[PDB]
């Protein structure tokens, strides 16, 4: 045929219809929008025909003369896609910024997008994932290096849950970035085990402690879902309104928003069987997760066995208002809490981006994507994960669908942790489950229980803990 | 703006364009420190020997390539403890009284979730032959009782 | 065609002189036939109330009055908790239920899909059909599994 | 100068120059500012004259020849006024129809049109929104009286939502008529509180009971959205499309028409934060809300504490009226339902008018407007609101911009009910919110829940409830 098979393969890999992708590329390289033409061809006995041409890059993209609209338009779209595959180019925009003002976070914002396009040139299949972008930066005495970068704003569906823990539950960018940070921390711990001088960790009184001058910064291109996005009102007016706005919220499946529960609502714990019967899964919003990470550290329960708690040093959101709105959700709620020793409340610096608020390209027609991507410096390669099931899909030698667990799933983290046990001659009990391993950190578990009890006491909300079956798989 | 400031700005945009993910600032010149100021709570100037260059992409994969003898113990012991409850495990056992209440309960405001759970738990214990025959009878009952639901 | 035109010209003048107010003419067969109201709406009541007692802007006049004149109605209001229940169960089409209801290797899946199909079938049932289905459910479960039920 | 004297007398009565009146009319009609042009021409006698040209509704209008630029602009403004005024554009009042036929609703249509035109004399700016109209008539014995009047065929935008209830959700004509009827019932309750003989209520068992012989009638200019008002020549298809003729339908913000449920996005309830950033807000269609009002009454949940349920007696539609379709939309699909006592299904009468002409009709093909008006017998004065925000706008000191809540908003109803209870010496629990106040009526809430459950069971569709955050504001 007149259409190369590579064009069809690209169309299939993109996941979009040929017309939409061709129109998007036409908008990307040119300042116009394709408009089809339907000139007719008359046979001696009479006929009706459709062609569709479109003019891109000065080439005649006139399609085959066919009877009906559908085949003519798909042929024209395929020809235009062949044209765009020819003369390999892609959307790029030079960066400009104002200086001499507070623009430290603008550098982080611009560099995150620049690093995003660098991986895009290596793997073009990850284009269009700019709707939600998060990154983690590490600062050492005025020198900053990116660590993690990830996308995604969807969650695992209820019917696709498994008890073996190889399926990701939350695919939000600000959580995948934290997972990449934990992977980088695992790599750093391994480096300390093999070369203490070249590592950022040092031997402390009880566990590994970060060297002086080491700090981590988190940047998100949009405000996290939850308390920070409820309202923009300057004043609440009443004490009840202030209390209501600061209460916890939870997410539901792929739902873009959040649902607020009252006192002693949803008190019954979630059940594994009930979810399979049709009950919708409830997951806490990103604001409450950030609050929990600030209170209890970002290292988690498992990594607490070797390293001291680590907290974010600064949070940057590319929004104009920012300031008090995000502070109230991140620090003010747990300001009065007094955790035990170790672990403590961190006064994370809150910063506002200079200019170039990202809401038009993050909240307009880009929500149709279902695939999320994660990247970390420890691995050095990009990975795409389908948010519908939390697993990566690929084509085998015969072209059939093959699925393998993601590198950041619970099973892979447990395998890495056990590999750390084996490499450093750290003997562990056997057999042990994932839940038992997390419960081994007495201090972390006690701090988490105290924080949950204090949250309940302050009538802020009720934590909807996941069913125990999600962590009941045995570690091998 | 200025000439020193403009040179620093050009260097910053050159670093942005050439090496994404790497940030280098200037502090030996007061003018060079004013173009891109750092918040006083995050400056924390300190003297150390470590540097950014020690980080390498893909350092994790390279690390497992080394053999065992170059790795040293950290002197940390891990003991499992804090088992939540002796509750059996995969919800395989719902107490007889509880499942009898669930199956005989009249108030079905729970959207029939508990009733389906009880039916599934009952079917799980049934042997292969007796569970399959229950399936045929139960499908026949569903078909006969409410044909309008399934006849569509 | 007598008294018909004279009856109609009154309504034809009401729409202009006094818009929004209609006064039908009765006690005359020639006048009532001009605008035959529907028989379902043709109700005759000899109450003392009249339509001209209404006054424009009556809410403002009533509000700007002393509270002494007004009297209580002997009613009490109490608080009540709202219903937070969302659409709890996920819905699937009728055809989608059918294939899971007839699956053979349900043992390998722990009868999860079969239980979900049964639950959604129960959801579509009404108050009586669901109850009768439940009673048959328990009867056929008890009859075929005495070792599990008869304890 | 070819200018009708009625324009001049209206200008004199308004107390403003023709330029100001024309500017106000243009501002109310469209969402932009007028564009002006001028020409300079010589004369054989050596004099100089000016000609002014303006654009109104996309139509070029040129004024008369004048010796001054201001005079030419005044003439052009007068021409635009004469164009936009329907008093001479189409007719003043037809006031002629055929008698001796069963067209009693024609009298109601003529009377409500006359009332709307009479209200257009006190305020000469409220002209132009006669595309869609609705009214409620009170009938006792052989006497009729209009109590409600409102226009509007659009809804609130998704980006203008607020949590304090000062913004109207639906601006269509039918809903505002019921909202005004609520205020009329409140005024009647106050009249009964001091003068039981002069009020329409009586002291019956189980709260107040309407006096015998009193009924309410609703008239709609056009067929309501939803099941009715079908103008597609493709005709119904197979049985699946036949089933779609009774399925529940919802509105779309910033759109037109209605959409059919069952898509891949109608799952899960709406959220405040999600709608804030661009999620489409779902609003029940007019026919759906008519069914709800017919089943559960028109007094609402808040007023159920004082009075018994009230149902409409007859519904009339002028244009695009189908007797069979209208009955099916509002009565047939819920006749088999048996709500608990005292609620019952009302067999409302379906009526049709006498005159209908598509060529001269003003249903849809005419120009659209952004503002809507409502009139109430209890208030006695007209109110104009903007649909985009559902808030009253005004000007002071010949400038600025004042935003004022509408009289039909939820907050205004809450204050009215609070005054109702305080003046009646009936104690109410404090503090209380709007959501809790509506839930107080046990009988109405149970009936509504039963109706929703029955609608769900019979596979008609899913009722899209608004997010809870819209009614959490505290009532003082
Ligand atoms: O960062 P997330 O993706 O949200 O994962 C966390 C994490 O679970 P992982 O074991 O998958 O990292 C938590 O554990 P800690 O790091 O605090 O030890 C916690 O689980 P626990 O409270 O059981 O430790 C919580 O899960 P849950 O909400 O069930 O508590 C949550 O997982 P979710 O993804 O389920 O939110
Ligand atoms: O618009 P209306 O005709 O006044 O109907 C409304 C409203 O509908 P909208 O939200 O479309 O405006 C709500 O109904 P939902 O849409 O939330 O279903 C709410 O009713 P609920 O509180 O039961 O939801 C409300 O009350 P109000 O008019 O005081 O705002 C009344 O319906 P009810 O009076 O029957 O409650
Ligand atoms: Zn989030």
């Amino acid at each position: 045929d007149n259409i190369p098979d590579f064009v069809k393969e690209t169309v299939e890999r993109s996941g979009k219809n040929p017309m939409s992708l061709f129109s998007e590329l036409y908008v990307h390289m040119t300042g116009n929008t394709p408009v089809f033409d339907f000139y007719n061809r008359n046979q001696p006995n009479g006929s009706m025909k459709f062609i569709c041409v479109v003019i891109l890059n000065g080439e005649r993209i006139e399609g085959n003369v066919k009877s009906k609209k559908k085949e003519a338009k798909v042929s024209c779209s395929l020809k235009g896609l062949e044209v765009v595959l020819k003369h390999v180019s892609e959307y790029v925009v030079p960066a400009v910024k104002f200086e001499e003002k507070t623009t430290f976070f603008e550098m982080l914002r611009e560099h995150t997008y620049a690093k995003f396009y660098e991986l895009c040139k290596n793997n073009a299949l990850i284009y269009g994932f700019e709707k939600v972008i998060a990154s983690v930066f590490l600062k050492i005495n005025g020198n900053l290096q990116i660590i993690a970068l990830s996308t995604g704003n969807k969650g695992l569906r209820g019917d696709k849950i498994v008890n073996d823990g190889t399926a990701l539950i939350d695919c939000h960018a600000e959580i995948l970035a934290r997972r990449g940070l934990l992977r980088f921390l695992y790599s750093e711990v391994l480096k300390f085990s093999t070369e203490p001088p070249n590592s950022i960790f040092t031997k402390g009184k009880n566990a590994l402690v970060l060297k002086p001058g080491i700090s981590f910064h988190l940047f998100i291109n949009t405000a996290p879902c939850g308390v920070a996005r409820i309202d923009k009102k300057l004043k609440p007016g009443t004490s009840d309104d202030l209390q209501n706005s600061s209460r916890l919220r939870f997410k539901i499946d792929k739902g873009m928003g959040t649902v607020l529960g009252g006192a002693s609502e949803f008190e019954a714990p979630q059940t594994f069987d009930g979810i399979m019967m049709g009950e919708r899964m409830r997951t806490m919003s990103c604001s409450d997760k950030l609050l929990r990470a600030n209170v209890l550290g970002v290292q988690g329960a498992i990594l607490s066995h070797f390293i001291d708690p680590i907290y974010y040093s600064s949070i940057a959101v590319a929004e104009l208002n920012n300031a008090d709105r995000l502070r109230k959700a991140v620090y003010s709620r747990a300001a009065t809490f007094k955790p035990p020793a170790p672990f403590h409340v961190q006064d994370v610096e809150i910063g506002e981006c200079q200019v170039e608020d990202t809401e038009q390209s993050t909240s307009a027609a880009a929500r149709s994507t279902i695939s999320s991507m994660n990247w970390n410096l420890a691995d050095g390669n990009t990975e795409v994960v389908r948010t519908s099931d939390g697993m990566v899909h690929d084509k085998d030698m015969s072209g059939a669908d093959i699925t393998t667990p993601s590198r950041l799933c619970k099973k892979n983290m447990a395998e890495l942790m056990i590999t750390i046990c084996t490499l450093t001659k750290t003997s562990v009990d056997y057999p042990i489950s994932y839940e038992e391993l997390k419960a081994g950190s007495q201090e972390y578990a006690a701090a988490k229980k105290s924080f949950i009890t204090w949250l309940r006491q302050k009538d802020l909300g009720i934590w909807q803990r996941k069913p125990r079956e999600f962590q009941m798989f045995t570690i091998n | 703006t200025d000439e020193t400031a403009r040179k620093a700005a050009t260097q910053l945009l050159d670093q942005i364009q050439d090496t994404p993910g790497r940030i280098s600032l200037n502090f030996e010149t007061p003018e060079a420190a004013s173009v891109c100021p750092i918040p006083t709570s995050l400056n924390q100037i300190v003297n150390t020997k470590w540097t950014v260059n020690q980080l390498q992409e893909g350092q994790l994969t390279m690390l497992l390539a080394q053999d065992a003898n170059k790795f040293k113990s950290l002197g940390v012991k891990n003991i499992k403890k804090g088992s939540v409850e002796t509750q059996i495990l995969p919800r395989q056992m719902d107490v007889k009284e509880i499942v009898e209440k669930l199956k005989k309960q009249d108030n079905d405001s729970d959207q029939f979730v508990g009733y389906a759970a009880a039916v599934a738990n009952v079917l799980r214990r049934c042997d292969a032959e007796t569970a399959q025959k229950i399936t045929q009878a139960i499908t026949a009952t569903i078909e006969k009782e409410a044909p309008s639901i399934v006849n569509c």
